[PDB]
């Protein structure tokens, strides 16, 4: 499953982070990088970047806790994309908004008989603006719901 | 020039945009 080029990739990455070789990503480091790509982060948005994965409490990430980061963020951008595609998908026009004759037709193009009252309660069941129409916002919002 | 150092150039490419990544 898991491949030498794999774990060279992991290796590397890590080592771009933990620059000065003592097998561990500190706040420092954490943020120089993130400083010399742009974006400015502030120590406390650091500390709850080491947190989210510092199963040990030690304050730093090391390695395998690395590892997890990376998977997370990995998942986070796979399920983020796939939203992005499916309302792709569904804004036929590129306009930003599901209007009711575009979820009319896709839905019947993916086989799905449903009644003009069906597509009606969809988009309504997800505007949150009331435009009658969903934005993007309101198609993430409703396809990361519980 | 070389399939086991070119191979790491594919490599370096491919760690850069895993730390990419986390800084996104
Ligand atoms: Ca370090
Ligand atoms: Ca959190
Ligand atoms: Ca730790
Ligand atoms: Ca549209
Ligand atoms: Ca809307």
């Amino acid at each position: 499953q898991l491949t030498e080029e794999q774990i060279a990739e992991f290796k590397e990455a890590f080592s771009l982070f933990d620059k000065d070789g003592d097998g561990t990503i500190t706040t420092k480091e954490l943020g120089t990088v993130m400083r010399s790509l742009g974006q400015n982060p502030t120590e406390a948005e650091l500390q709850d970047m080491i947190n989210e994965v510092d199963a040990d409490g030690n304050g730093t990430i090391d390695f395998p806790e690395f590892l997890t980061m990376m998977a997370r963020k990995m998942k986070d951008t796979d399920s983020e994309e796939e939203i992005r595609e499916a309302f792709r998908v569904f804004d036929k026009d590129g306009n930003g908004y599901i209007s009711a004759a575009e979820l009319r037709h896709v839905m019947t193009n993916l086989g799905e008989k449903l009644t003009d009252e069906e597509v009606d309660e969809m988009i309504r069941e997800a505007d949150i603006d009331g435009d009658g129409q969903v934005n993007y916002e309101e198609f993430v919002q409703m396809m990361t719901a519980k | 020039w070389g399939q086991r150092a070119l191979q790491g150039a594919q490599a370096v490419a491919a760690a850069q945009r895993l730390v990419h990544a986390i800084a996104l």
